[PDB]
């Protein structure tokens, strides 16, 4: 598994590296156990902050069926169009969160601007805010967010973040995971026949 | 008070003009930075007159009621500038334009058929109720009388 | 007992000094609560179990709460007075301090000349105090109710607001 | 074992039992937090570990390794002290709870007065949190919650004065030994109801939670808190519920006095019933208006507690 | 007796461990984990009045606490005295409620 | 055993400190805070004396003292509120119109 080191957004240190733990110089069975324990607690305790924008927030509340403060949130779900007047607000809320933090882009608009390539819309939240999981759709089905959360859990269980801010390497090593598209290419292509669009 | 209602007050140019480009311009971090600062300095640089409001008996507190994720009810996220005398509202100005996606400008960049997807996104909770007025109007332009079914 | 008396007695004097010389009002109240908890330990060390509890239940759990309420209500702190820090200016505290020092010296002299068989520390219970309150000191308890009633009536008369609303604007002469 | 003395081991076993009680209480409060969340979901017809039991452990790890943050313009001392008071207030009050014959951290003469001392200091957590946060809206919410607490802390002690009257003592063991025949739930029924209402209010539990609901200019005294400091308030509340529950058992349900099961088992059994009774209450109870809770505490509970004590005194002196 | 000495030490340890546990969790949160490198208005006196009323009633309850632990020893005379005290307290409470000083909503 | 004299000196130190506070501070709040130190110190002395004589009278006097402190602080802070509401200033030096 290769990792991307974000040592100390559009432009920042992104050096592809090897598992820092596997490196013998910094290889300790105890340290590895500690890393796994922290990753386990974080992936099984992702408190969310749903920034409600446009129509995607409505699908999100259906899935909900709260860390009202960005301070208590570990994940910011950008669900809606990134309007010009809203972009400063989104950046401020994300900048009022503490490490570790994650961002899931839900919807074509948050992903790339979607059908709204217009003068009053930022073409993607990834133009100003780092994103971890992208959910295609418009609006993405409530169940799609659940899949995205599970994908984030997997990515979080493989991260190598500093165990303490006073000792060790303060670098966030994120694993270069395999694309879901290539992972499930086989089953998708094998599909042959489908139900005719004639019945309910 | 004739001030911009849909675009930032610092916006240059009138979007719905024909000579105005419709597609989005290159993202500029600098503008976001400045926009973010202006937002942080809004309370310090607040003038009531700019919002059409006037200071009266004085000591009246001008306030900004943010109605976004703090109070989210699928109504969207906007703010109302509230002029209060204790808890009584002396005057309020709803600040809107935070959800403007240039849907009317898109009508001039999409065919009569390729615009249908956009109609449903004017009032998301209405779905087909939003495409009824559009299809019926285009049918008047086409001279089409739809069958009873 | 001896350790408790001297350690709590010292915690109290040090905290009290921090209170009178502090600039932040809430910090001053915090050190005042610390001194009240220390005096409660002194009470317990001397066998005054009832007084001990009351020192934390009424003085540091009611009278002080009221003080914090007022500081938080009027957003006190950072006022020109607390910015000028005049009390710290030597020409402002030297005179008062000398008067207080001379008063302490004269008082201590009188105390040092008193009979002192020592305080044993035998615990005096709240039951014993209650028998005294509703026995020899009955008129005190009945008249104490009238005293607290007077405090309630006066505090309401001068403390009540004429302007309705949880949040009010500071206007000259509280004009409505 | 050379230094070991028959007396030393007594002064060592006692310290060990006290530490055991402290640990078990903190564990119980934390577990209840999870046990509740799940039960509430079952009521709403809706995992990390064994039935989600490890979710509690997961949260603790996340909160410990979460960036600790004190607002740049916040009084660090007051901001840091608030969570501490919330966690170490009713926890200390458990020192008076006799869990079983031979198991009590402190058999104090002041007895119940110690709980009142700690309950009185708990209010500062809410006040300090609001003032230190530096959020104008947090201050208003803290003040609303603090005023609500004082409206219930006023009759908290008076609600237990009938029990003290019958026992003739503030000592908890004496109070338990005085329920040998009849538990005080029957004679001091109004006391039990009023104490329960005040106890949940002191712990800021449903329906005395969210006192900032009506005011749009109020947010909450936990808005600026994050990580462990935020968790200390949450855990403190559940530790307080455990302490209150264990006080109700000791004051109105005979404590560890039961017909057949071991004494400690009774204590636990009853305490668990109260801990889950609050859970049933949380689900089956509509939150009343801030105005209603303020009025109910001063116009109904306070008068009733004052009347119960007078009537209890008359019956006691009459029977004598 | 060693029992009272043992209970004294146990109480002290419980208090020290309890406050120590809170500090440990707090200092752990501060150390464990990484970190990003990085007047005109007032509150109504209705908040003060509630606190002031609490103070007055709480100090009044002190006397009733002392009576509670000694009702039998004080006898019926003590009951009559306490009854007058409780009546004055209730009379003042009635006054506060009737003057509307105890209604949060205007 | 604690020497009665040691207890009385503790109270005297807290009394003189409270008085110094009441004279050096111009803020009405710090003046009211200073008075609380003075009355608490006087109540402490009564408890020390009652403990030396083994009498409940010391604690009975303490209860009367804390009752006055509660009532006096209540009225005191009410006047502070009125002064703030009308003059938005807690400098007691400004409350000096009547003189001579
Ligand atoms: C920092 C905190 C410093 C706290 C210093 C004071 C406490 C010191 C440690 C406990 C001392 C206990 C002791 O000496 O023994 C218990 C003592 C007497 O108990 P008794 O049963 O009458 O006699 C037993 C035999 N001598 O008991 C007593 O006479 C004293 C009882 C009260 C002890 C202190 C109570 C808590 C005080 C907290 C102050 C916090 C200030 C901030
Ligand atoms: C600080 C850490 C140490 C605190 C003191 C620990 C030791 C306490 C102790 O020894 O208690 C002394 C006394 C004994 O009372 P009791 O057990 O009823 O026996 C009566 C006959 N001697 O009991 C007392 O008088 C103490 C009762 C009050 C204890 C207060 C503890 C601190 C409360 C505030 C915390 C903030
Ligand atoms: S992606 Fe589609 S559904 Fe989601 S907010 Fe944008 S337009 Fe609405």
């Amino acid at each position: 598994m290769d990792y991307t080191l974000t040592r100390i957004y559009p432009l920042q240190k992104q050096e592809i590296v090897t598992d820092p733990l596997e490196q013998e110089v910094n290889k300790n069975v105890f340290m590895g156990k500690l890393n796994d324990m922290v990753n386990w607690g974080r992936k099984n305790s992702i408190w969310p902050y749903n920034f409600g924008l446009s129509c995607c927030y409505v699908e999100m509340v259906t899935s909900f069926t709260l860390r009202a403060s960005p301070r208590q949130a570990d994940l910011m779900v950008v669900a809606g169009t990134c309007f010009t007047k809203m972009a400063p607000v989104i950046q401020r809320l994300y900048d009022q969160m503490l490490e570790p933090k994650w961002v899931i882009s839900m919807g074509a608009c948050a992903n790339s601007g979607g059908m709204y390539d217009i003068y009053s819309v930022v073409q993607g939240v990834d133009k100003f805010i780092p994103v971890d999981v992208y959910i295609p759709g418009c609006p993405p089905r409530p169940e799609a967010y659940m899949q995205a959360l599970m994908l984030l859990q997997e990515s979080i269980g493989k991260e190598r973040r500093p165990l303490s801010w006073v000792v060790g390497d303060q670098g966030v090593y994120r694993a270069n995971m395999q694309s879901e598209r290539e992972r499930k290419r086989g089953e998708r292509i094998a599909v042959t026949n489908l139900r005719t669009p004639d019945e309910i | 008070n004739l001030r911009r209602i849909m675009m930032p007050q610092t916006w240059k140019g009138h979007p719905l003009r024909k000579d105005y480009p419709a597609r989005a311009t290159e993202f500029s971090p600098f503008e976001l930075t400045k926009a973010k600062q202006d937002l942080e300095m809004e309370a310090l640089t607040f003038k009531p007159e700019e919002w059409g409001m006037k200071r009266g008996t004085e000591n009246e507190d001008f306030m900004f009621l943010n109605l976004g994720p703090n109070h989210p009810s699928a109504h969207g996220a906007f703010r109302i500038v509230l002029q209060l005398d204790g808890e009584e509202i002396v005057d309020c100005v709803p600040d809107i334009g935070y959800h403007h996606r240039g849907a009317e400008k898109m009508g001039e960049r999409q065919s009569w058929h390729s615009y249908i997807p956009y109609t449903d996104r004017i009032e998301y909770l209405g779905g087909c109720v939003n495409e009824m007025p559009y299809v019926l109007a285009v049918e008047k332009l086409a001279g089409i009388t739809v069958p009873d079914r | 007992m001896e350790f408790a008396f001297y350690i709590c007695g010292l915690i109290a004097i040090l905290a009290t000094l921090r209170v009178i010389t502090h600039t932040n009002p809430v910090h001053a109240l915090l050190y005042l609560i610390i001194s009240l908890l220390a005096i409660s330990g002194v009470f317990f060390s001397l066998g005054a179990y009832f007084a001990g509890a009351l020192e934390i239940i009424v003085y540091a759990g009611a009278i002080m709460v009221l003080f914090v309420f007022v500081v938080m209500m009027l957003n006190l702190g950072g006022s020109e007075i607390e910015q000028e820090r005049q009390w710290l200016k030597p020409q402002v505290w030297i005179g008062p301090a000398i008067l207080s020092a001379i008063m302490l010296v004269v008082i201590v002299y009188a105390i040092l000349g008193v009979n002192d068989q020592g305080i044993d520390g035998t615990p005096i219970s709240a039951k014993a105090v209650g028998i005294t309150l509703f026995g020899p000191y009955v008129l005190a308890v009945e008249l104490a109710s009238m005293l607290l009633l007077a405090g309630l009536v006066v505090a309401f008369h001068v403390g009540r607001e004429e302007r309705a609303g949880e949040v009010l604007s500071n206007r000259k002469d509280d004009s409505a | 074992m050379s230094w070991i003395s028959p007396e030393l081991i007594e002064i060592l076993l006692t310290i060990l039992k006290a530490v055991v009680i402290l640990l078990v209480v903190v564990t119980c409060g934390a577990f209840m937090s999870f046990g509740e969340r799940r039960l509430l979901g079952l009521f709403q017809n809706r995992r990390v570990g064994w039935g989600g039991s490890l979710q509690l452990v997961a949260d603790m790890i996340k909160m410990f390794f979460k960036e600790d943050w004190i607002p740049k313009f916040s009084d660090r001392v007051i901001f840091t002290l608030a969570p501490m008071i919330a966690f170490t207030s009713l926890l200390l009050a458990f020192a008076i709870v006799p869990v079983s014959p031979g198991w009590v951290v402190a058999d104090l003469n002041i007895g119940i007065l110690f709980f009142l001392m700690m309950a009185g200091l708990a209010v500062y957590a809410v006040l300090f949190a609001g003032w230190s946060s530096n959020n104008k809206y947090s201050l208003l919410g803290a003040m609303r919650a603090s005023a609500q607490t004082l409206s219930y802390e006023v009759f908290l002690g008076l609600s237990l004065m009938g029990v003290v009257a019958q026992a003739g003592s503030f000592n908890m063991t004496d109070i338990v030994n005085s329920q040998a025949h009849v538990w005080n739930v029957i004679p001091q029924f109004f006391g039990f109801i009023t104490f329960a209402i005040a106890g949940v209010a002191v712990c800021h539990r449903h329906p005395f939670d969210q006192p900032e609901a009506e005011q749009e200019l109020a947010d909450g005294y936990h808005i600026e808190y994050s990580g462990m400091k935020f968790g200390l308030f949450f855990v403190g509340e559940y530790i307080g519920i455990v302490t209150i529950s264990a006080l109700m058992v000791t004051l109105f349900f005979g404590g560890w006095q039961g017909p057949l099961l071991p004494p400690f088992i009774w204590f636990a059994l009853k305490t668990a019933f109260f801990m889950m009774m609050f859970i049933l209450i949380r689900a089956s109870l509509p939150r009343p208006r801030y105005d209603q809770v303020m009025s109910f505490g001063w116009k109904i509970c306070l008068p009733l507690t004052l009347i119960n004590l007078l009537v209890t005194a008359a019956v006691i002196l009459w029977q004598a | 007796s060693t029992e009272v000495i043992a209970h004294h030490w146990a109480f002290a340890i419980f208090l020290i461990v309890a406050i120590g546990l809170c500090c440990l969790m707090l200092v752990g949160g501060w150390f464990l984990g990484g970190r990003a490198r990085a007047a005109r208005l007032r509150l109504s006196a209705k908040f003060y009045l509630v606190a002031m009323f609490f103070v007055i009633f709480d100090v009044e309850a002190l006397y009733l606490f002392a009576w509670s632990t000694s009702i039998r020893e004080s006898g019926w005379v003590g009951f009559v005295e306490a009854a007058i005290f409780i009546f004055v307290l209730l009379a003042g409470l009635v006054y506060l409620v009737r003057i509307g000083a105890l209604d949060w909503t205007p | 055993m604690i020497p009665l004299q040691h207890g009385l000196i503790l109270a005297a130190i807290l009394f003189v400190l409270g008085l110094t506070g009441l004279v050096i501070r111009r803020n009405l709040l710090f003046m009211l805070i200073g008075l609380e130190i003075m009355i608490n110190a006087s109540a402490l002395a009564f408890v020390v004396a009652g403990s030396y004589w083994g009498q409940t009278d010391g604690q009975v006097m303490y209860i009367l003292a804390i009752s006055l402190a509660a009532a006096e602080a209540s009225i005191g802070l009410a006047l502070l509120l009125q002064l703030h509401r009308r003059r938005q200033n807690l400098n007691i030096d400004s409350v000096s119109e009547m003189r001579g």
